[PDB]
């Protein structure tokens, strides 16, 4: 309820949390180039349903690594807060070993709650694919958004080398049941009635999203409408990857039911 | 407005 | 796109980029303050235009760099991004009897510069080293009060030579109108006046943009290179925000505007 | 009057006091994180009833200590005593932490107890202070809630069990109980009349706001008399804005006044 | 906001 | 122009200036009391009338300092402070060991432009203490006399350029002549302590011939205080004069013949 | 605001 | 507000 | 000569450099411990017959990057590019007997991958594989008698110092018979405590090596088979474990016979 | 004695 | 042993 707050400059402040902010975070992100380390620490209050998360990679024996943690006390992110070896996973995407020619080449998770991440991005129309350790609400498991134009996708398994394989691409992913409406946009423009129609759903994405979003200037209203796995609705970070800066994501469960419509 | 984690998750180098 | 934003007090977050704002920056100076190194760290989503660009001169046989890197995918903003030329300019070394110190450029692509402003009714010269668009190359700028000029060439120490001097440029042929303020204060009608042309500034300009307080709408007429229209670093020479720099061929064209 | 005014990120400006603001602090935290002494310092002016004030309790034979200390000066802002009790800490919870002591490191300072209950998370908490006030039983109880503050000065008195409500034996008085907005929390039939316990024998009103955007909050409950008097015992209530008011008649409470 | 003393006293661990 | 804009954290910014801001300042003090010298520097565009300035004083053998440094030139006060600080001078007023039992106590200056500062503030009886200072220093229009005084208030300060020329008796308002120039005098609100019935006439002292009425602000709201009394005409002149009234938002006035503060 | 110089030259004890 | 390396180019010393 | 003389400590003085030694030198190491890059810098007059060497090998991705620098001017040591993919492995805690498929880049252009390996026939082993420059590379450098195993391949070619530990009895003889022994004149090297062996693989030439030992100017000695190499370069003669060093090698079958020294 | 550079070659692990 | 400006003097290039 009382937290403190950091910018990236070491710069603080002892925060009052909102209402629906009765947990306290703290979020380091290590990254490396040329030589040197470099550290990114931010601090504040946060939403009372965050948990720990992280992620990490290879960037060259250095590792790259995210951490986010979280504690209800009063102001229990004061301060700054080496085992190894765990769970074993393919880690490539990294600047320089990409996942493609990156082969196979392990990393031990350095901590015991860290499982294989697997996190893709394709534009159907810069490709990402990305695979180290982590954490993350809803591991193990496999969560994903598809439409015309857009394809992400984030899985989490807790077996040795489970990340191990071929990229994953949508056309590999066999069709299920479902059929649901693709576009992205304004409501006037791209998502409208013009550029809006049925698409065949792929994988595990067998429910109907539409997302809501702003972007500037003029904090401009932005959509996009596609395919997804349920947990594209119930995670703030699965709705991360959309590029826009407020985020509302609704799902439905028969097909064609994210049709322009309600609210 | 975005998150640093977030960001990092969909996006890191 | 995402990139990383960084103020120079190295406050940082991730941001997505506006509309039309296709490439991330980041912009870094190095300079030499008493006998302590200082450095500058910017970062930001740019507009699609930016390009990499650069820039040094002599502050003591310490330099003062000046470097701007752009790319055009997520967070590539992360990290933190030859000829001999003529140097002189900085605060307390001179172009006006600097004009034969020298200088070894850091960049390969790194061309000499030579920028003027002059005024007449402070006096800025600079020489060093730089990168910028559509160089090799001259530009500028005159009207009855401002002189604005920058040389970027890629031979050997050929920013050398006296101060460029708006008086022995010699005139064009072309002529436009000349007037700088609000219109109805300095950029009225026969507030705005006729003026012969030099040198390469063989085209007619006006340039609309904003001086604080906070909105107040300021213009300026006058003779330039085509290129004062074509490159936002050729338009900063005008102090002004909200830039739109029009230039016209014939000779004529600057009063009856939209 | 003039003060410094600094946050506690080290950003100062000389500050020229407000109209009801004759007095300049400095409140100081100092503590133990990780193995690691940890500072924060703020500077302003302050309200003209505001006084010392002193605060420690141990955390692992590392301590936390923080001072306010005040003055009327233009940028006048610019050995063990007493033996006490001190648990409550981040888990040295006061259940299995009774019996540790703490040897006070200012003269002044008294053994202090303070105890929140929610009738969720419950606060106690045993260290030294100097507070206003002082020695005295301070607290205030209503359906939901008991907020307590003890403070004493002879050794170790601050020992014993868990204070808890119910030890506390009936006052013959009896007050109005709600929380919340006088609409959902502190209507009508959804306020109540209950029995007061131990010194709280005093009615007791409090309005305020809350985080972030306004919204008209209020408490009533049982109450000390201090309850009304100290801003440091109105801090029971965590509420921005703030006004506590307390009558001696049974029933006095009530939503009308 | 909330000040800093008071916060100590009933917050504070 | 633009000029570094740091806060007292080292937290900074590149500024543009605003229109009549033609300079970038330094200020720096250096303060000491429990044993260690602390240092606290601030930078930022300011305006263009302003100059160099400065002020010393013992405080222990250690020295209390502050400075002040102007420039105009692209971001010439980029780049810390090794950089800062001849005629000696008494020193005395600090904290402990102050100028009763302090005149001739002397420190000799840093820079040859410091001249001898003696600066009081004197109230006319909740009780409030005096001030007085003796030390180093240079500031705009010295050397010289600048003072103000109404009923409550009195407000004093001399530079002066001769050695140890600030020694002497603590400077008292009762012993500087009558000059012969009378001022309304009043503190407050226009129609509470400034209103047409606080405000009286005063006979001034000194050099301090002229009439003074000084308006500002208060806290909590904009609330609006005014200061009339005799004063010396610099008070006009110098915004580091005026700093003396205990108000934000300061607009001073003087005039010259006898009683021109009607109570508009 | 108020000026650091200002304020300390009539305030410094 | 003008650009960080354009004010350099015109106005730095 | 005057070079810069400073220990690790960055203790450093001007030295007037000794007759025979017409160079100065900087050596570097750069290493990762925890997660800290530590330094030590150390530099001097050193001797004729020195050059530019170079070493490193994976530790954690972070690797222990090694350097001597050398030259011969008054005071001259005044202090992802990647080239040449080889096989690293043998730092404190990835065995070569576990990890021989493994790589690092080489950073410079001039070296080349290294296997480096110390036996002792039936004291703990080393094996080290990862990148380097040394004088005489590319080629296999080695010695054995009948206690020690020595050897020292560089190659320039990518990943080929790949394949299992290179073991003194999987090498062919040669045909070349020397002399082996090891200890003092009196004992271990003694005349009738040496005896003929049958050199294998690349290691056709005879050797006597002389110095000391701890704790006191104790003279040892060692006989065996060699590549001339072992007699060449300081740095090969360092695999043996002795101060003030004087190594010899002989072309003909028995040609370090004790009573044939000189 | 033993030189720096040798003991990486022969000695470092 | 050597002086260590002596040095330079004679030796820093
Ligand atoms: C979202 O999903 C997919 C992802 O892209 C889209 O599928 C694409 O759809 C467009 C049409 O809308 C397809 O474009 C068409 O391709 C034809 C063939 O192109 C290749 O082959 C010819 C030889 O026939 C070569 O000459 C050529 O170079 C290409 O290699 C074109 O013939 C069509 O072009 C055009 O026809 C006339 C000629 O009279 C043109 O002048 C017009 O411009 C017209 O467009 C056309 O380009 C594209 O092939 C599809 N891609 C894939 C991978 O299938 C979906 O359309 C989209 N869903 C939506 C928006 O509903
Ligand atoms: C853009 O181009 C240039 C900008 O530099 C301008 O040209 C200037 O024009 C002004 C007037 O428009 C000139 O000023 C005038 O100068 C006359 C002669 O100057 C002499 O004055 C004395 C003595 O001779 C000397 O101090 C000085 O050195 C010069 O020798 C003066 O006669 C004028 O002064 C006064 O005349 C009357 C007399 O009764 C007085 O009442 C007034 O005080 C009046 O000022 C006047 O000063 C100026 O010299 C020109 N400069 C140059 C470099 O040529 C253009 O004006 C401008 N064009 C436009 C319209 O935008
Ligand atoms: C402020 O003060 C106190 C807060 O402590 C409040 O007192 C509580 O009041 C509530 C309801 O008003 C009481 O809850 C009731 O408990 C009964 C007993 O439950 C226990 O025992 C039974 C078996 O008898 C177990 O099954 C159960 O698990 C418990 O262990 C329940 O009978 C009541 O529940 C329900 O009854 C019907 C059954 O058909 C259900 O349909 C409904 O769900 C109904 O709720 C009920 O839960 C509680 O015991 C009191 N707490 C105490 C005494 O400690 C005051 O109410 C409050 N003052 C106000 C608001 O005016
Ligand atoms: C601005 O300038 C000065 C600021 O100091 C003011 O001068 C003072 O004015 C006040 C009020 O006019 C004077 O106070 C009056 O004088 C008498 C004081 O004498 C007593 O003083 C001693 C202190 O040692 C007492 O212990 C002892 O009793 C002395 O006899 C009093 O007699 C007056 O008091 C009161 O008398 C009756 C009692 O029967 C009371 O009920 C009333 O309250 C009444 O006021 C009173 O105190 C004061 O002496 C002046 N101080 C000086 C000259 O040093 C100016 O007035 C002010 N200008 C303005 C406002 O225009
Ligand atoms: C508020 O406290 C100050 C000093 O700070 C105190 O700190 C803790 C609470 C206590 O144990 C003591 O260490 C201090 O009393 C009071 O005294 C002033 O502070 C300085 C500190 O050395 C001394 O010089 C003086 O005693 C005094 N200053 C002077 C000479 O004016 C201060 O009196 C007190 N205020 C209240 C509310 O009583
Ligand atoms: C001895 O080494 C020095 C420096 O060695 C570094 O540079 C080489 C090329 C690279 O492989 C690194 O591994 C080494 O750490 C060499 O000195 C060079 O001399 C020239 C002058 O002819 C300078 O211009 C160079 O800058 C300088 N090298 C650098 C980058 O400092 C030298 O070549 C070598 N001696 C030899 C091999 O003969
Ligand atoms: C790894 O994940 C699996 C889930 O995929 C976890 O096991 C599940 O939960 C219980 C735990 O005993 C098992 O009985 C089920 O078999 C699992 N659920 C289903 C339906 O698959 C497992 O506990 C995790 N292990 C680690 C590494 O923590
Ligand atoms: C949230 O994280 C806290 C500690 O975080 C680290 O702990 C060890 C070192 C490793 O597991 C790291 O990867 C973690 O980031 C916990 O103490 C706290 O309990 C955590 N919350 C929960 C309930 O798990
Ligand atoms: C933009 O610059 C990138 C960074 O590398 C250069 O940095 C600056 C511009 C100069 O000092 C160069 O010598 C460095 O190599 C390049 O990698 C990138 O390719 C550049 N983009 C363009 C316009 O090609
Ligand atoms: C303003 O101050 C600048 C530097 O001032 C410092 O150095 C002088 C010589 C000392 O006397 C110190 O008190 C100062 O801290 C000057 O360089 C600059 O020229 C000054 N402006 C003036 C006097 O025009
Ligand atoms: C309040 O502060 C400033 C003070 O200007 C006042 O000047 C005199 C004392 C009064 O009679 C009024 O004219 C003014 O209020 C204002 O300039 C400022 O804008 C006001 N509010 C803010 C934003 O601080
Ligand atoms: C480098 O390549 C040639 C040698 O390459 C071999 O090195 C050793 C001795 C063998 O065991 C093989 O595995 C390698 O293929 C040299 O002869 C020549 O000097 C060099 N040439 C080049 C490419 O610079
Ligand atoms: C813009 O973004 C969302 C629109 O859904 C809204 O919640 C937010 O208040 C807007 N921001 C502002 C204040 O303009
Ligand atoms: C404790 O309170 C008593 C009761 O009035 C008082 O005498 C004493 O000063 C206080 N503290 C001590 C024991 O010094
Ligand atoms: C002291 O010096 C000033 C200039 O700083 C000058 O007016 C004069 O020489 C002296 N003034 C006096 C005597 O007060
Ligand atoms: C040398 O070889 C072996 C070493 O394993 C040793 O046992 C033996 O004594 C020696 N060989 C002979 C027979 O001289
Ligand atoms: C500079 O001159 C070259 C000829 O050397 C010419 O091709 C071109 O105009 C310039 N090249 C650059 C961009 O350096
Ligand atoms: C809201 O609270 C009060 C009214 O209850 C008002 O005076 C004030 O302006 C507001 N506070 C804040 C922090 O906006």
């Amino acid at each position: 309820l009382r937290c403190m707050q950091c910018k990236t400059n070491g710069d603080c402040r002892v925060e009052e949390c909102a209402l629906g902010q009765d947990l306290c975070r703290t979020t380091i992100v290590r990254l490396w180039e040329e030589g040197e380390e470099l550290e990114l620490v931010e601090k504040s209050c946060t939403h009372s349903e965050k948990t720990n998360r992280t992620l990490s990679y290879r960037t060259g024996l250095k590792i790259t690594s995210l951490t986010e943690v979280v504690c209800g006390l009063d102001l229990c992110n004061q301060g700054n807060s080496s085992r190894s070896r765990y769970l074993e996973c393919i880690s490539c995407g990294s600047s320089d070993m990409s996942c493609e020619r990156g082969r196979h080449q392990s990393l031990q998770c350095r901590s015991p709650e860290e499982q294989c991440l697997d996190v893709v991005t394709h534009w159907i129309q810069d490709d990402r694919h990305l695979r180290g350790c982590g954490y993350l609400p809803g591991c193990p498991g496999s969560n994903g958004f598809h439409n015309n134009d857009t394809f992400h996708f984030l899985k989490c398994c807790n077996t040795t080398k489970c990340n191990e394989g071929p990229i994953l691409e949508l056309e590999n992913l066999p069709q299920n049941g479902r059929q649901c409406y693709s576009c992205k946009g304004q409501s006037t423009h791209g998502c409208s009635s013009e550029e809006t129609f049925l698409i065949d759903c792929r994988g595990p994405m067998n429910q109907c999203l539409v997302a809501t979003g702003t972007h500037e200037p003029k904090n401009q209203s932005y959509m996009v409408r596609g395919c997804a796995t349920a947990s594209m609705c119930q995670h703030a970070h699965l709705g991360d990857a959309f590029s826009m800066n407020h985020i509302d994501v609704s799902c439905c469960t028969k097909s064609g039911c994210n049709h322009p419509d309600l609210d | 407005k975005s998150d640093a984690f977030x960001x990092y998750l969909w996006s890191s180098k």
